């Protein structure tokens, strides 16, 4: 026998109640609001009424902590989930209502991920609308659309094409640069941050579009939309299910009948439904190297992921890459796999873990050449693991809206006292830029808009070109 | 679904209806009933339509009722072969704070146990009925706004109406629509690891939580990958072709190779998951023909004879003593015998001549004349015909 | 050190790699050894009812070499030749018994003319595998933790944890065979006691018992020694075991099979040598040296001369070209 | 196509020293049977294997480009806090130095 601790006291089943809730029901700080079953008590020592199990330790207070990817949380303990910080004041956590800035993407060639988080396959080989606001009931600000060529089947081909539509507007992309076949009427919002190993690309207040050059479309929308657009992307409302609402205004449950629904050329081929199973074409009665692949694509569950395994889940991103990899014939640029991680990586980035994955033997990504065209060698560019996107130029000294905290790629490093120009390619002190200051006030560096249309008496315009401290006259309508 | 419909032409989900009307389908967003769902070894489906795994061994909450307490159901988990990837329910525990806070027990078999006592199906009390189905699977219906399944072999469900929407909490869910909340622990915050999720829900400290969920059993036992593949090859065959269009089969593939390298014989674990899938796809309109000498046709006795769409209605002996009763219910699929002969309670059917009568639960033979001294009663052929 | 040894020989009975013995009459396949976290590969040995027929090696998921007593090595299910070197398992023969060396992978197993499986295994699985042949440590007594992680002082429902079933066959738990020696008892015990006594008596064994036990091994043959009927030779299985287990402790023994009156088969032409070099010298070869300085394996091999020439010796003069 | 890099702009000068079809015929065989998923070496190695024997004809060559078999060299520039950036692919620098 064992006289139990003092800090509790035994207990013993009466013959006459049922419900002899004692040993069996022992009430620790996961069951204490759940509801337990029990036959009869046992011979043990239960704690107190007032208080609670803990790990071999009756803590007294009911104050035993909170937990979250088990893990302890002593009370007033904060946590940031998103753009949010939530307490466990008492014993639930106690959030904030903040929602936060949704993004889609295209991870590798054939997949989408929703805003509100679903991924699904499409392969198309027509134009497709990736996301809109004239949906149903509404204006119509902005058409981003997206168009493929040869597709169907993930491999080196398959360059994308970018129609996007804002303002009145058409600024286009595809192989490497943007293109403007139409500028857009209020120039203010137009922003153009080609940062390392993306082009990040303002469009408003509530809008913007990142793009690594070779397939990923990852728009980002604020708070202000909630449930205003529609497309492949789905609707933006936080309910996860409905975003198989096709253009005929249904729930779908197969995505190959969803996109065929968005497409732009309705007399265009619609893609056939591909026979179900886990083995894409090469890979199909291949299983040597079906294992091959699947071993190399777990990179996404190693040593390096693991603090961001916890947060973000890699299954969707594991299945992206044992598809692309196997459908592309990856010879000379390994690329169709490379570019699957980095996609993981980055999301990875963007929930503040940060993370050098790529060596020598695996995605090297070097970049000495832009360190090539003075004869003396500088050596200022870098390949930096997740550097910020949204820096200080002689061309955008000021600060802009900065949807991406950091971005992959090769940044510029110099000493300070110095600010970097893309044309000539170093970085250089900040006089040699063609800096703007008209009358005073801080400014971007001389854009290129007419400012103050709204008064007539008080047009007082001053433009800047580059450098010159000069003030146009206005053309009166009288 | 790719294929074209007139105009002014009303099609019908199982939710709801639409019509076509200038390209364009009208719809309502009327709520319908939901299904949690647990199978095979270790297979949940939460009402809001995810699906997920989580292979732990303890006393686990399935569903509660969580701003009143009508009710709480709890799923009881044990290894269940000799891998470790295999983990099948024993027992489910349901309570009616409702009705004497009793404390209703679903048994290993088709059995049922109130408050520790065995019972004899039916149990009309008031309001929870508990009856067989096939005579080989349990049914409690609590209300009408609360159905369940045979947890034998492990096949649990439930069918909560939409009174309960957004009240419940458990592994199962909020039976709110959103799917991707449906990992909110008690603590009021969704986590991203199942391995978190299910091991908060458990309702016991001794129990061991689990540090990771495999999804690749087979590795453990090479021998198996090879009939895997071949063998829920079928569903994606065209066998199945009915009802790609009406719900997705990639995880019901996903959780049959699952299934066939854990569990200790492969050929009903295969023969289990794939009708996993004929009952959903004959849950929204389909059915499907996949039965086969090879496929596992089930083996009805001499007396009965396989069928695939029947009335359970005009079936048992108790229907023809209780005919004014209301059967409201499906065209099931099970072992039925032709409809001259009625069902016996000794396996064999028979003619309606030799078919006894039940009167106040009483079993009386087909011939039992039979009177106090007011009135007088006689079982003539099934039913008993009463006089005063 | 640096190695194990596993060892499935006579009938039924097994050798783990802490000296622990036990007998088992399976049905179907069972899993040898192999990772218990994560499996690279896998050695599976199937019985058919009782006696033993093949060794498989799962390499993962993708690659299945079949060797077997019946010698014919297939793989998959196509019937292939011999040798075979596909995916880093090279698939030989050495001293007239069959090897299957997977040295990428960490282990060596092989085969007898007799059948008596045999699985060297490397140190990085310490305390790692789990199977058939137990864990990799240093007890001798824990080594029987079953597929859930259970130690059971039953030698027999342990090894009907590690069973792997497929498709073509689903297998049962066997049961332990009823012996019939309980009741033929007479005689057969008085005048054989001694050839299993003889592990203990005989000088050439009286020297590995500060390196081993001969306890268990004459423990092991007692019950053996009953089924068959009219002959000494039943002992030397049971023997030839602890010949093998003393020379991987690092003390071999010489010259144990001379007045033994057992001797190990082997086809024409060859007897069983001990301690032969594994780089045999024959016909169609190249005259390089100091490249084989591998450990001396036991097994049978040709007279001085007599050249090997396509699994028969014949005289070095008679060597043929090639074309 | 791929292996037609062999026959190329940048090669136009070793073309007429050393017969590229050898070495084309390696580049076709090889990273047919080679499944090439992460590291593309079984094709970047047969190339190189040709710009050397052009290297030792005196012909030294750049072929090597970003997006085709890149070779980063800024991992030795690392140990130290202080990135003096000394180390740097040269496309044949002398190998017998002091
Ligand atoms: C959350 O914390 C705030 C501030 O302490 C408190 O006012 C509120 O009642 C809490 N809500 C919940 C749900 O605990
Ligand atoms: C990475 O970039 C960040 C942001 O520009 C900078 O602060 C940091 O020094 C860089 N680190 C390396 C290793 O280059
Ligand atoms: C024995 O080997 C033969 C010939 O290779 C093969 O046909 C047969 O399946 C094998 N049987 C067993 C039990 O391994
Ligand atoms: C074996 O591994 C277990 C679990 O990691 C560890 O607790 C134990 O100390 C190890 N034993 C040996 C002999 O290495
Ligand atoms: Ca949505
Ligand atoms: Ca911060
Ligand atoms: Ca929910
Ligand atoms: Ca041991
Ligand atoms: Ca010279």
């Amino acid at each position: 026998s064992l006289s139990c601790r003092p800090p509790m006291v035994k207990l013993v089943c009466p013959a006459d109640n049922l419900r002899a809730e004692g040993l069996e029901c022992t009430k620790t700080c996961q069951n204490y609001d759940l509801e337990c079953m029990s036959m009869g008590c046992v011979s043990g020592c239960l704690c107190p009424p007032g208080m609670v199990r803990h790990e071999n330790r009756c803590v007294a207070l009911e104050r035993c902590p909170c937990f979250h990817q088990g893990k302890e949380y002593a009370p007033g303990e904060t946590v940031k989930i998103g753009c949010n910080t939530c307490v466990c004041q008492d014993r639930k956590w106690n959030c904030t209502d903040h929602v936060c800035d949704a993004t889609c993407s295209t991870i590798g060639m054939a997949h989408y991920l929703t805003f509100d988080g679903l991924k699904y396959l499409f392969p198309g080989e027509c134009q497709y609308v990736l996301v809109q606001d004239y949906c149903g009931s509404n204006p119509g600000t902005f058409r981003i659309l997206v168009g493929n060529k040869g597709c169907s089947h993930p491999s080196v081909k398959c360059k994308k094409r970018v129609t996007i539509l804002v303002e009145g507007g058409e600024i286009e992309l595809f192989d490497g640069e943007v293109n403007v076949k139409r500028p857009m009427k209020d120039e203010t919002h137009f922003e153009v941050v080609e940062s390392g190993r993306y082009i990040i690309l303002l469009l408003g207040k509530a809008l913007s579009v990142v793009w690594d050059r070779h397939l990923s479309i990852s728009v980002v929308l604020k708070q202000t939309y909630q449930e205003k657009v529609c497309g492949l992307c789905g609707n933006f409302d936080g309910i996860q299910n409905n975003d198989l609402t096709s253009s005929n205004l249904q729930v779908e449950e197969d995505p190959v009948d969803f996109g065929n629904s968005w497409k732009v050329s309705s007399q265009c081929a619609d893609t056939r439904k591909v026979p179900l199973d886990s083995s894409p074409a090469t890979c199909h009665n291949n299983i040597m190297k079906q294992t091959m692949v699947d071993s190399s694509c777990r990179i996404l569950t190693s040593d390096v992921f693991q603090d961001c395994n916890k947060l973000v889940d890699p299954e969707p991103y594991l299945d992206v890459c044992i598809y692309d990899t196997c459908s592309c014939e990856s010879i000379g640029d390994c690329a169709c796999f490379c570019d699957t991680i980095a996609a993981y990586a980055h999301v990875c980035a963007q929930h503040g873990k940060v993370v050098t994955w790529r060596t020598a033997t695996l995605c090297p990504q070097s970049c000495e050449e832009r360190n090539l065209r003075e004869n003396g060698y500088e050596c200022e560019w870098r390949y930096n693991s997740c550097a910020p996107a949204c820096q200080v130029t002689c061309q955008h000294p000021e600060p802009l809206a900065c949807p991406v905290q950091c971005v992959e790629g090769c940044h510029a490093h110099c000493p300070p006292g110095k600010i970097l120009d893309e044309l000539l390619q170093t970085c250089v002190d900040p006089e040699d830029c063609p800096v703007c200051e008209v009358a005073g006030r801080r400014f971007a560096s001389g854009k290129k808009v007419t400012l103050n249309p709204s008064d007539p008496e008080h047009c007082q315009i001053c433009h800047c070109d580059v450098v010159n401290l000069t003030c146009e006259a206005c053309q009166e309508p009288g | 679904s790719g294929k074209r419909y007139p105009p002014g032409t009303s099609l019908s989900r199982d939710c709801n209806t639409c019509i076509c009307r200038n390209s364009q389908w009208i719809c309502s967003n009327e709520e319908c009933p939901g299904e949690c769902l647990v199978t095979g070894q270790s297979h949940f489906k939460s009402f809001d339509n995810r699906y997920f795994t989580f292979s732990g061994i303890c006393q686990y909450l399935l569903a509660r009722d969580c701003q009143d307490h009508s009710f709480s159901i709890v799923i009881e988990t044990v290894q269940c072969a000799d891998d470790r990837d295999a983990v099948c329910t024993r027992s489910v525990t349901v309570r009616l704070p409702g009705l004497h806070n009793s404390l209703v027990k679903l048994k290993h078999g088709a059995g049922v146990a109130m408050d520790g006592q065995d019972v004899q199906l039916p149990l009309l009390k008031g309001d929870l009925r508990i009856q067989h189905t096939v005579t080989a699977s349990v049914r409690l219906s609590y209300g009408e706004d609360l159905q369940m399944d045979w947890d034998g072999r492990g096949r649990l469900l439930v069918k909560l109406s939409p009174v309960y929407a957004g009240k419940t909490c458990g592994l199962c869910g909020n039976y709110n629509g959103n799917q991707g909340d449906d990992f909110l622990t008690p603590s009021g915050l969704a986590e991203p690891r199942v391995e978190d999720f299910g091991n908060a829900w458990k309702l016991h400290g001794d129990c061991q939580d689990l540090q990771k969920q495999h999804s690749d059993p087979c590795a453990l036992n090479p021998r198996m990958t090879r009939f895997s593949e071949e063998a829920c090859a079928v569903l994606t065959s065209p066998t199945f072709e009915a009802c790609h269009r009406a719900v997705s089969p990639l995880p019901y593939l996903r959780n049959c190779r699952y299934d066939v390298c854990s569990c200790s014989d492969g050929r009903e674990c295969l023969c289990g998951a794939l009708a996993s899938y004929a009952a959903a796809c004959a849950g929204r309109g389909v059915r499907v023909a996949w039965r086969e000498p090879g496929r596992c046709e089930l083996n009805c006795p001499k007396g009965q004879v396989y069928l695939q769409c029947g009335t359970p209605c005009n079936l048992t002996c108790r229907s023809l003593s209780y005919p004014d009763e209301e059967c409201n219910e499906a065209c099931l699929e099970g072992c039925f015998c032709p409809p001259g002969l009625y069902m016996d309670e000794r396996g064999d059917c028979v003619p309606k001549a030799q078919c006894p009568c039940y009167y106040d639960g009483e079993i009386f033979q087909p011939e039992d004349i039979f009177s106090d001294h007011h009135t007088m009663c006689y079982c003539e052929d099934g039913f008993m015909h009463c006089t005063m | 050190s640096s190695t194990a040894r596993c060892s499935l020989f006579g009938s039924d009975f097994v050798n783990t790699f802490d000296g622990s013995m036990y007998s088992f009459a399976g049905y179907c396949s069972y899993l040898l050894a192999g990772g218990c976290q994560k499996r690279s590969f896998s050695i599976i040995g199937d019985f058919q009812n009782g006696k033993r027929v093949s060794l498989s090696v799962y390499l993962g998921e993708f690659f299945d070499i079949h060797l077997f007593v019946n010698g014919t090595v297939t793989q998959g299910d196509q019937r292939v030749s011999m040798p075979y070197a596909s995916k880093g398992l090279y698939l030989e023969t050495e001293a007239g018994y069959y090897k299957l060396s997977g040295e990428a992978y960490g282990f060596v197993a092989r085969i007898d003319g007799s059948g008596n499986f045999q699985v060297l295994l490397s140190d990085r699985y310490f305390n790692k595998t789990c199977g058939l042949c137990g864990n990799f440590n240093i007890f001798a007594e824990d080594d029987f933790m079953t597929q859930e992680g259970t130690l059971t002082s039953d030698p027999y429902d342990f090894a009907n944890s590690w069973a792997l079933s497929s498709g073509e066959q689903w297998c049962e738990r066997a049961s332990p065979p009823s012996s019939s020696c309980n009741i033929s008892s007479g005689e057969m015990q008085k005048g054989l006691w001694e050839q299993c006594q003889l592990l203990k008596s005989t000088s050439v064994f009286a020297r590995c018992h500060p390196l081993v036990d001969p306890e268990p091994f004459v423990a092991l043959c007692e019950k053996t020694l009953c089924e068959c009927a009219g002959g000494l030779e039943c002992a030397c299985p049971a023997l030839l075991e602890y010949a093998r287990t003393c020379a991987q402790e690092g003390m071999v023994l010489y010259g144990w099979t001379d007045h033994s009156a057992c001797s190990p088969v082997c086809p024409a032409g060859m007897e069983y040598r001990q301690c032969v070099s594994p780089c045999a010298r024959t016909c169609q070869s190249l005259h390089i040296n100091e490249m084989c300085q591998e450990r001396c394996v036991d097994g049978c091999s040709c007279p001085e001369g007599q050249l090997l020439d396509e699994g028969l010796c014949v005289e070095s003069t008679e060597c043929p070209c090639v074309h």
